[PDB]
């Protein structure tokens, strides 16, 4: 029913820096509104109630301001703990309405991927499948590309991609890129080789292995 | 008649100053003399600095209506005052809460009402005050100083508090009972259905006797008769030290056992008390507030003691004819 | 003190339904609203509804009108979910939560339930096969765990019974058909591993599958 409208919808950062959420009720909520911080696996964490009061064990940094229709949460320093969405709350009148998140993410130094392959464990050859993962560690910004040759030949097929979300340590993201062909089609190969198309090096850190 | 329970209203210095948490009885009671329940109330809720009350504390509060039978008896207690003292809850007001026409809402920084269910209180945050309709609360640079006076406070209802004697579920059900048929054509009081009746009006402004027993929602009367008991418990005495005011837990837990302290004669008559040689160059005395005590409403052939006994506008929807 | 415990993961097939639990402890159960916010995978929440525990009364989002019943056991403290006619689109975590003003206790409070995990599919739920990930050096080295063909969610994979937790990196699981795969790459110093063991623990409760990996040199 009250809509609230919280923008920005992403921030980008540096450690240290303010940040400031606004969100807009499209009709009065007195100052009830709460503002949620939420990292990612973890439920809603609530820092400010009531439109500017910190919930209690919130560091000082977290504020919260306003009444009737503009509210506005700050973190008047970012620290790269504060990875998570933001959201404000109405709770003024049910239904009980959220603001679109904020995703705050970390600008940070850049950093190369520490990339490492690795080839099929001798148990999942045994049951015929064949995995090459391929880790890519600690990199920023989240941009990155993978590529899989076999032998030489690109390859797309079987090619499962998972990102970390960014570090809440150093602000950095991870990628991991599995390559499932079979035993059979694994054997008849030798080299397998993960491509890094990142923005820190100028050519592609590449790393692989040889093994039928 | 209507002064002070035990402290003259405050003088406030700084809005920023601490509202500490008192152990004792007296001391709560100083507080709520100076409004200081009510600024905590706002501080608490409404993004309030400051105080309320600053200069007239609670004997010049506001009241909707204005006269009041109730207010002249200052140790008759408000819901705020019994919010105080643990005795009832005054909820924050939300959306859904619905401000009854009526008061001089213009300017005011808080204001409550017993409702159907409960008490319910509207703030204003920091330099703000209520619209006169009391919907909105505006900028006002009349109240930047955040030490405002006791009239920016609205206590609505001729409302009284005190300890109930609480009353069985089936009671209460039988009470229940009688209010709707004493009211067939109210449906729902407060947002809170009281008779069943396919075809209601808007919420009209509903004024009504009613008692708190402690149950889901007050119960609404029209003939009934009340009895106020003076019962000279404990409660019905504060103790000061006539200049440094109200005394610590201790002294008056001293006091209203002991018997040692100084005292009128109706704490003499209850509790004991030593006039001459005081054996504390710096002793308590205790007296009787100024109230007729404690109100036995009978009541579909009933007699209760409530928390609330009050006349207080609700909001009330009437059965479509 | 404070505890809202929610019910376990939980998987249906499609226009089954399901009761989803929350259990308040810690504090007076009916002195406060329990609301449940439906939160999907990388979405934001959706306050679904209130229940009022004194009365069972509840107010909805209309969206969940018809998705969600409310209820509320005062005799145990717990209130209750039944999503029904689900449909993939309710895969979601589930949360209960209470806030609002503490009046006994003058503060506001603010408890949520641990989410309770809802996975709308008609997908056999699969033990996962669990594979070494050695390097086969230099400063330090990474080693890895792949966690392939389970389902449904979730899995946990921790490293030296979660003794090795610095330097870790377990993967956002990757559905593919109807299938889970998970990675997990730990870094530790070079004379760490080989001499000392490091072992992926990985469970995955639905199969009731624990099982530990080595990662044996190459
Ligand atoms: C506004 O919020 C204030 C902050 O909570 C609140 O003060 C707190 O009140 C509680 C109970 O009234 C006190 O709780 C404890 O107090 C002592 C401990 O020192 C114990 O003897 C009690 O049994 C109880 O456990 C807090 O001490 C008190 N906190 C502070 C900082 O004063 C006000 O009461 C609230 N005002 C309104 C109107 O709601
Ligand atoms: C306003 O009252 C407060 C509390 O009595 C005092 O101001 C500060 O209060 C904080 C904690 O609230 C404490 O650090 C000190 O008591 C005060 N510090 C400072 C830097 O002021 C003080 O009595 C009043 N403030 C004034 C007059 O400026």
């Amino acid at each position: 029913d009250v809509v609230m409208t919280q923008t920005p919808k992403f921030l980008l950062v540096s450690a240290g820096d303010r940040v400031t959420i606004t969100c807009k009720a499209s009709q009065s909520v007195s100052n009830d509104v709460a503002w949620y911080q939420q990292k990612p696996g973890q439920s809603p964490k609530l820092l400010i109630y009531y439109a500017s009061y910190r919930y209690t064990g919130v560091p000082d940094r977290f504020t919260g301001s306003g009444y009737g229709t503009d509210f506005t949460f700050t973190i008047s320093a970012v620290q790269a703990e504060d990875l998570a969405v933001y959201f404000c709350q109405q709770n003024y009148n049910s239904p009980y309405t959220f603001g679109g998140g904020t995703k705050l993410e970390i600008k940070r130094a850049d950093a190369a991927p520490t990339v490492s392959i690795f080839p099929p464990s001798s148990e999942q050859l045994t049951s015929g499948g064949a995995s090459v993962v391929c880790f890519l560690n600690n990199f920023y910004p989240k941009d990155i590309n993978v590529k899989w040759k076999i032998d030489g030949s690109e390859r797309q097929n079987g090619v499962l991609n998972s990102w970390t979300d960014q570090d809440s340590k150093d602000s950095t993201y991870s990628m991991s890129s599995t390559l499932t062909l079979t035993k059979d089609e694994y054997e008849r190969h030798n080299s397998y080789t993960c491509e890094a198309t990142h923005k820190t090096s100028t050519s592609p850190i590449v790393k692989s292995f040889n093994r039928g | 008649d209507s002064g002070p329970i035990i402290c003259a209203g405050p003088i406030h210095s700084n809005k920023s100053a601490d509202i500490p948490h008192l152990l004792g009885y007296s001391e709560k009671i100083c507080q709520i003399d100076r409004l200081i329940h009510v600024s905590s109330w706002l501080r608490n809720h409404s993004q309030f600095q400051g105080y309320v009350g600053q200069r007239g504390g609670r004997s010049q509060v506001s009241y909707y209506p204005a006269e009041n039978s109730y207010s002249r008896w200052s140790g008759l207690l408000s819901p705020c005052d019994a919010d105080w003292l643990g005795m009832l809850v005054v909820k924050k007001a939300k959306g859904s809460d619905m401000i009854v026409p009526g008061p001089s809402y213009k300017g005011k920084v808080f204001f409550e009402r017993p409702t159907f269910d409960g008490y319910v209180g509207w703030g204003c945050g920091s330099g703000k005050s209520r619209t006169e309709s009391g919907e909105l609360c505006s900028s006002d640079s009349g109240t930047s100083s955040g030490l405002l006076p006791s009239n920016r406070v609205l206590w609505i209802g001729d409302v009284a508090c005190q300890p109930m004697t609480p009353i069985p579920e089936e009671t209460f059900l039988e009470l229940k009972s009688f209010s709707q048929s004493e009211f067939p054509d109210i449906c729902k009081i407060d947002g809170i259905v009281f008779n069943q009746c396919e075809g209601e009006s808007l919420p009209q402004p509903f004024d009504v006797a009613w008692m708190d027993v402690g149950h889901s929602h007050k119960i609404i009367m029209r003939e009934h008769k009340t009895k106020w008991v003076q019962e000279s418990s404990s409660k019905d005495f504060v103790c000061y030290k006539e200049g440094t005011g109200p005394c610590s837990e201790s002294e008056e837990k001293t006091c209203k056992t002991s018997g040692s302290c100084r005292g009128d004669m109706q704490f003499c008559k209850v509790a004991g008390c030593e006039h001459g040689e005081e054996a504390s160059e710096a002793k308590c005395r205790c007296s009787l507030v100024h109230k007729p005590g404690e109100v036995v409403v009978s009541y579909g052939g009933m007699r209760v003691r409530p928390k609330c006994y009050g006349f207080s506008r609700m909001m009330a929807t009437l059965e479509v004819n | 003190e404070v505890q809202l415990q929610q019910s376990g993961a939980e998987l249906v097939k499609p226009g089954a339904s399901v009761k989803l639990s929350c259990k308040a402890s810690g504090y007076t159960f009916t002195s406060h609203y329990m609301y449940w916010v439906k939160q999907r995978p990388g979405q934001g929440p959706e306050w679904i509804g209130e229940i009022n525990p004194t009365n069972g009364g509840t107010k909805f989002n209309e969206k969940f009108k018809s998705k969600a019943t409310l209820t509320v056991d005062k005799s145990s403290s717990t209130a209750y979910i039944q999503l029904s006619s689900l449909t993939s689109e309710d895969s979601a975590v589930y949360y209960c939560s209470s806030s609002g003003y503490d009046y006994d206790g003058r503060a506001y409070f603010d408890y949520w339930g641990q989410g309770t995990t809802l996975t709308v599919s008609s997908a056999k739920t699969t033990p996962p096969s669990v594979y070494p990930l050695a390097p086969g050096t230099n400063s330090m080295v990474t080693l890895g765990c792949l966690v392939k063909g389970y389902f449904p969610e979730p899995v946990t994979v921790t490293w030296n019974s979660g003794s090795l937790s610095s330097g870790v990196h377990t993967f956002p699981a990757v559905l593919q058909s109807d299938l889970y795969t998970l990675s997990s790459s730990v870094t530790v110093p070079s004379s760490t591993w080989p001499s000392e063991t490091v072992t992926c623990n990985v469970a995955h409760p639905a199969s009731s599958t624990k099982v530990d990996k080595k990662i044996v040199p190459r």
